[PDB]
């Protein structure tokens, strides 16, 4: 077919030929690697979608029987293919028809089920779709992080994410796809609804306790500089703590779309924020508080400070047990696990103090007992 | 006899399968280095010959040795990964020397070749000026081409070959249908 | 036939093995060589709760 | 710790089994002690960042099982046993 080729390949549209000539040159050259970076740039550039259906039969069957070329770029050119034509039926026959193609030479079947599952993940399945992506995330925890099959895997979890069944996860594996980011090559605006949705999905995710992990990374609150610091100062005040109920109820009011269900967990959630942050400011000097301010914080009444307790206890972040007669608000161990810059200054003050006296008491005891006793 | 030692650096890139040149020229090239260490054994069997690769995490294969009867297996299972790595292949056999057994053994290192360099002037003058200091015969065999065979690598070993009396020789094949082991066996490094 | 290609590999790890086995294969010859003396066997099963 | 240890350890990771690591000193000025065992295990990171060889301390203790005690002891002469009372406890207490 290789005679046969040079008909419909010279044959082509007004600006084909423009990469038409190297990728016949690269073709007669019989050079697949070349041939292969040839059809990515093709595949690159954004074509029309209405001549390549012949190219990409063509470069499929020579991709299908080269078996030189990682067939990874076939899993790329495939999925453009399933994206053109948009017809599942002959896709599971395709990345079948891969799978049994694809010898046992690379793990490409982390791909491979990326894109079966990926493709599944429309409205016909979702249960078997979600056993198969933990069918993925179980099958290779080898050495080979590079990421990016896990960073698809991130996508599946987006696609995952578009159920409103599990919030959880999609933060668990955003803060690995906020640990994988390279570079910003990607393009901004789609990061602009990317930190759109990962900020609101941060905020609904109640897996977790502190926001200061989402806030830490610079690679977000430079990526938002850009976009309406609505969301940058509800996010700083949901991290720093808050102490007023006017910005926390106009943007507890300002997204209206599944906030209203969630915003009594989300008061119950940043109720413990006033508590974590009010003992560990005062590290000693009378560690022993009140409820006065907590009812104050907490614009709440005294009979519910009792649940409120009840509930900071029964999440297990705090560990405070109170002997007390009189109400009385004592506290034990507990994470700040955002910042703290006062902490870290009293922390080479307490810590200096803490080294010189133990110093100090060295000098003192061995000064004479070395001279006395040695 | 001859008392020197020999370092080979096969390339493991996916360069080597090409159909337009030999089929699978990886087999051509490991009978090359069958009959040049077979012909280095039949003239002083106590030359000792190691396996390299110019993979980015290179991996002895095996030890500098006369036994060649493991590293006939050794020359199998080449895990064909990454493309190319030139500053540390060099750098992780030319520094090995001194690690043989025999310390009358003279310097000898060859490589193949397979994929472009990767590497500027700069490290080509650096590495060159290096090879040139510590006085290692070097021969540079270049298996397959993208770009024009020798544009810098012309200057690349006029600067790095000294001694200009029977000295180092740089062998450069052309596109051909014919085995290699004729082609590189022309000069004097075989036999 | 590029698949059954790596049976090559096999093959040669078998053979170093037939090569490796002839020493410690060998030394059996010389633990083994003689029995000094003779005693009795009693055979009584035991329990260690591999 | 330089990072080449993960490719040199990375070798007896491949053909060996899950290879520990060990860092002492070259003068034995320290005072601490000078065995650390560190094993070679990936550990999944909060923050994201990819997985990689880490390096976790394992506790280690410095003993003799049968003739190494009585080997140092003879060759030293100098130190003493536990000799509870008053100058090891006090040697103790002081530095």
């Amino acid at each position: 077919d290789v005679p046969g080729f040079l008909q419909q390949s010279q044959n082509s549209g007004p600006g084909q030929p423009a990469v038409w000539h190297r990728l016949e040159e690269l073709y007669t050259k019989k050079l697949w690697h070349q041939l292969t970076l040839q059809v990515l740039d093709f595949v690159q550039d954004p074509c029309f979608a209405q001549g390549d259906g012949l190219i990409k039969l063509y470069e499929n069957f020579i991709s299908e029987f080269e078996h030189r070329v990682n067939p990874l770029s076939l899993v790329e050119i495939i999925l453009h293919v399933v994206r053109q034509m948009t017809d599942p039926n002959v896709a599971l026959t395709f990345l079948e028809k891969t799978r049994e193609k694809v010898k046992s030479s690379d793990e490409a079947v982390i791909l491979c089920k990326t894109a079966i599952g990926a493709l599944k993940l429309n409205i016909g399945d979702l249960q078997v779709t979600k056993e198969t992506i933990e069918d993925v995330e179980e099958m290779l925890n080898n050495l080979p992080g590079v990421t990016s099959v896990h960073s698809r895997f991130y996508d599946l979890s987006s696609k995952y994410y578009q159920t409103i069944g599990n919030h959880a996860s999609y933060y668990k594996d955003a803060l690995r796809f906020l640990g994988c980011v390279d570079i910003k090559d990607l393009p901004v605006s789609e990061q602009q609804e990317r930190a759109f949705t990962l900020g609101l999905a941060g905020l609904l995710g109640e897996g977790v306790f502190n926001f200061g992990e989402l806030l830490m990374h610079p690679v977000l609150e430079s990526l938002r500089n850009t976009d309406r610091q609505w969301l940058i100062d509800t996010l700083y005040a949901f991290n720093s703590g808050n102490v007023e109920r006017f910005q926390t109820l106009k943007t507890a009011w300002g997204q209206q779309p599944d906030l209203a269900a969630n915003e009594a967990q989300l008061l119950r959630k940043i109720q413990l924020l006033c508590l974590m942050e009010m003992t560990f400011t005062r590290p000693a000097n009378h560690r022993q508080l009140t409820f006065e301010e907590i009812a104050k914080s907490a614009k709440i009444t005294v009979n519910e400070v009792e649940l409120l307790v009840m509930k900071a206890l029964s999440v297990g972040l705090v560990k405070g047990s109170i002997d007390e007669v009189d109400k009385r608000v004592h506290m034990t161990w507990v994470q700040p696990r955002v910042l703290d810059l006062q902490q870290i200054k009293g922390m080479k003050d307490r810590l200096e103090f803490w080294c010189t006296d133990v110093k100090s008491m060295e000098m003192l005891v061995e000064h004479q007992a070395h001279d006395i006793l040695t | 006899m001859v008392l020197e030692s020999t370092m080979v650096c096969v390339d493991n890139s996916e360069y080597m399968r090409n159909g337009d040149f030999l089929p699978t020229r990886l087999q051509a090239q490991q009978d090359a280095v069958n009959i040049v260490c077979h012909s280095k054994t039949r003239s002083n069997p106590e030359n000792n010959v190691g396996l390299i690769t110019l993979a980015n995490d290179c991996e002895v294969l095996t030890t500098l040795t006369p036994d060649t009867g493991r590293i006939l297996s050794k020359l199998h299972t080449v895990q064909p990964k990454g493309k190319i790595t030139f500053c540390t292949g060099i750098r992780v056999a030319h520094l090995a020397l001194k690690h043989r057994q025999g310390k009358n053994h003279k310097m000898r290192i060859i490589a193949f070749v397979g994929s472009p360099v990767e590497d500027n002037e700069k490290d080509l003058v650096k590495l060159a000026k290096r090879l040139k200091k510590e006085k290692v015969n070097v021969d540079i065999i270049n298996f397959g081409e993208e770009e024009v065979n020798t544009e810098k690598l012309t200057a690349f070993v006029n600067t790095l070959n000294g001694k200009d009396g029977t000295g180092s020789h740089l062998v450069t094949v052309p596109p051909g249908p014919s085995l290699a082991d004729a082609l590189i066996s022309s000069p004097i490094l075989a036999g | 036939k590029i698949m059954k290609s790596e049976v090559l590999r096999v093959t040669h790890e078998l053979q170093a093995m037939k090569d490796k086995i002839k020493e410690n294969s060998e030394k059996i010859k010389v633990n083994k060589t003689l029995p000094y003396l003779v005693s009795n066997v009693i055979e009584l099963l035991d329990v260690d709760p591999q | 710790l330089h990072k080449n240890d993960i490719a040199i350890n990375e070798l007896m990771k491949r053909y060996c089994p899950n290879s520990v690591l060990v860092i002492i000193d070259v003068k034995p000025k320290d005072l601490g002690l000078p065995t650390e065992a560190y094993i070679s295990v990936e550990e999944v990171h909060d923050d994201g960042t990819p997985t990689s060889k880490t390096f976790e301390h394992v506790t280690s203790e410095i003993g003799a099982e049968e003739a190494e005690e009585v080997g140092v002891e003879h060759l030293l002469r100098d130190i003493k046993d536990t000799t509870v009372g008053t100058l090891s406890q006090r040697i103790t207490n002081q530095v």
